[PDB]
């Protein structure tokens, strides 16, 4: 409830608990560099990536215009004009404000086991294609942010695999 | 569905079919519609044969019981606002104003004492009835100042500004172990269809 | 379980116990069944230290609070129904039938004026309490005729069918800066234990 | 989220903001807290314009409407509890105790009969309200004994321990077909602005 009345993105990990804000995370500089179909550069290779194309489905849920009660002002609402009306009950302005602030997956790729990946973490993404003439794909943005990781070793291989998502 | 309680105002009270009905517009989620198409509400009596008029502009509860449906709602009661910068209570209760002042009589037994937050003060249609934590209850006229009712101290007193009318048809006592008195403005009558009998101690006339 | 409200219908008021409650039959899910298997219910008092008693055959709200069981009722408030062609408020308030036609009297101010969907009405047990938007209050009782109160212009008068009775222990003080008036139908008697003075500008004792 | 009905206990009534509210403390989940913490909750008023105080140490059934947030409590009405060994109704109405003994009055038409489980008997802030079965309305001061009402054969008594006021600026009618009985304990005077007329059959005046 705090991270949402706040606006910020939450995750404890490795002895922390983080509180990191929206606005901010849009205007990081990025720090690796994760490439496919490029064999000669400098950063690290992507084998395998999922594209998802369904923004509808994450933002269905935060169409609403919130509304709520207040005993010495009356009816607060915030939000858009033309969606539809939600109640909620704590009538804080900038409480509301922040309601409607996530951030939209996008991406899914499968590396071979970095375990610097963790959530939080700013990276640039550059795909090209495998046939026809070497066009890069432009439907997926430069600058991603890290949401989920999951690592994984059997007694041969240590892989890991990520999820990648863009603020909205 | 609708569950729970909602705020609504009440819109008009002239029901087209007369089964004692209000019409109501709850607060956000009826914006923007007709006042013809707005629904007609019910009402929870507090006894039985009893009615309480609604009047237009009224703030209230209201639930729908019959599975959630928004077509037959249901009137809890009255809900408290102060969006206007000061509660909804009459303010001898609050203390945001000044409140009822009534006329001034010689003799006059105290009027009741009032203290914001311990009494129990009601105000509507030009009626206001107290009952105070001293134990004094009073019923007053507000546009003219008639009252009934004793004080904390235990006294009666029975104001009337215009006319008064005390009749029984039967026996009728009056005794005061105290002094009696009587006075007039005007002129005074004594009638009697039968005997009079004066019983004191002396009996003075003068001019 | 049962979560909302229900109508139902009073059935008993003799509790086992002694823990003041009430027997009643849910409308449609409790039919069919022997009076001495109906649950017991208890009510929500509107003041503190206050009981409104229930008769047999009134109509009220009924919800369970306790998880939705059913062995443990609450009673909200009546309720309205229509069931007999008519509303089942009093006939003054609702303009379905003649209601209270009081008895006649000589001299007597004026009687409350009643509209319909505009004045508190309420009669139960044979007393009768009207609270009109004008501004009157008014007490009366139905098997007499006997009334208390004041009227919409601001008038006092109270009336007695048979006895009445006014004593105070102390100062007692009657005012009328009009003509005061005293009539008697049988004997009257003045006693007092002292002085007495008759302060007028002329005197007269007729026949 | 809480949803239901919940029996609380008012706590406390200085509401540090002014918007008429009460402090609340839920029985069985808020156990344990300092009272500084504990939420302030708003009530259900019974008319428009009316306010009904609460005393500490009170119980009332607490739900919260928004969204079942417990940060917003709302005050629906008073409960019943029995965990004294009787019930929390004054004893006129259940039978468990004796109740109020009115002074004995020579004269003073009887006072009302009450029976249990049939009366409307109020008692808050030393201030008793009766409506019987028989149709008799009664307000009287508990701790001096003065009652404004009638009887259920119809009669009205007014009896004020200590001084008594009757005044009406206007016209004043006294009127008794029976035989009108005016009695003093110390010094009895008839003060008339003008003419003074005793009109009876025949007119005694002894010692």
């Amino acid at each position: 409830e705090i991270a949402r009345d706040t606006g910020s993105m939450c995750w404890a990990s490795r002895g922390m608990i983080n509180f990191k804000s929206m606005e901010k995370m849009a205007n990081a500089a990025p720090s690796l560099t994760y490439e496919s179909a490029n064999p000669n550069t400098s950063g690290f290779t992507i084998s395998q990536f999922n594209i998802l194309n369904a923004d509808y489905e994450y933002q269905r849920r935060h169409n609403y215009r919130m509304a709520s009660y207040d005993m010495t002002k009356g009816v607060v609402y915030s939000g858009n004009q033309e969606d539809p009306i939600k109640f909620t009950s704590n009538p804080d302005p900038t409480a509301l404000a922040n309601y409607n602030k996530f951030i939209l997956p996008r991406l899914d790729m499968l590396v071979e086991g970095n375990a610097a990946l963790t959530p939080g973490t700013t990276l640039k993404i550059v795909v090209h294609n495998t046939a026809g003439d070497g066009e890069l794909d432009e439907s997926i943005p430069d600058k991603m942010i890290v949401m989920s990781v999951t690592h994984f070793e059997d007694r041969f291989r240590f892989v890991s695999r990520a999820q990648l998502g863009v603020v909205n | 569905s609708l569950t729970g309680k909602y705020r609504a105002v009440v819109i008009s009270v002239d029901d087209p079919k007369g089964l004692m009905r209000t019409q109501i517009r709850v607060v956000g989620m009826m914006d923007g519609l007709p006042d013809a198409s707005l629904p007609w509400a019910e009402a929870i009596l507090s006894n039985a044969n009893t009615f309480s008029p609604f009047l237009p502009g009224d703030k209230v509860w209201v639930e729908f019981p019959y599975n959630g449906d928004s077509r037959w709602p249901l009137i809890i009661g009255y809900a408290q606002d102060a969006s206007g910068g000061a509660p909804n209570v009459p303010p001898e209760a609050s203390g945001q104003g000044e409140g009822y002042v009534p006329p001034e009589v010689e003799g006059a037994p105290a009027q009741p004492s009032t203290s914001a937050k311990k009494d129990f003060i009601s105000s509507r249609n030009g009626l206001m009835e107290i009952r105070t934590a001293g134990g004094a209850w009073a019923v007053t006229h507000l546009k003219s100042g008639t009252t009934i009712g004793f004080n904390e101290a235990g006294e009666l007193y029975a104001i009337s500004q215009g006319p008064a009318f005390i009749s029984s048809a039967g026996n009728l006592d009056i005794k005061s172990g105290a002094d009696v008195a009587l006075k007039a403005g005007g002129s005074m009558a004594i009638e009697a269809s039968g005997n009079l009998s004066i019983k004191a101690a002396q009996v003075s006339v003068d001019k």
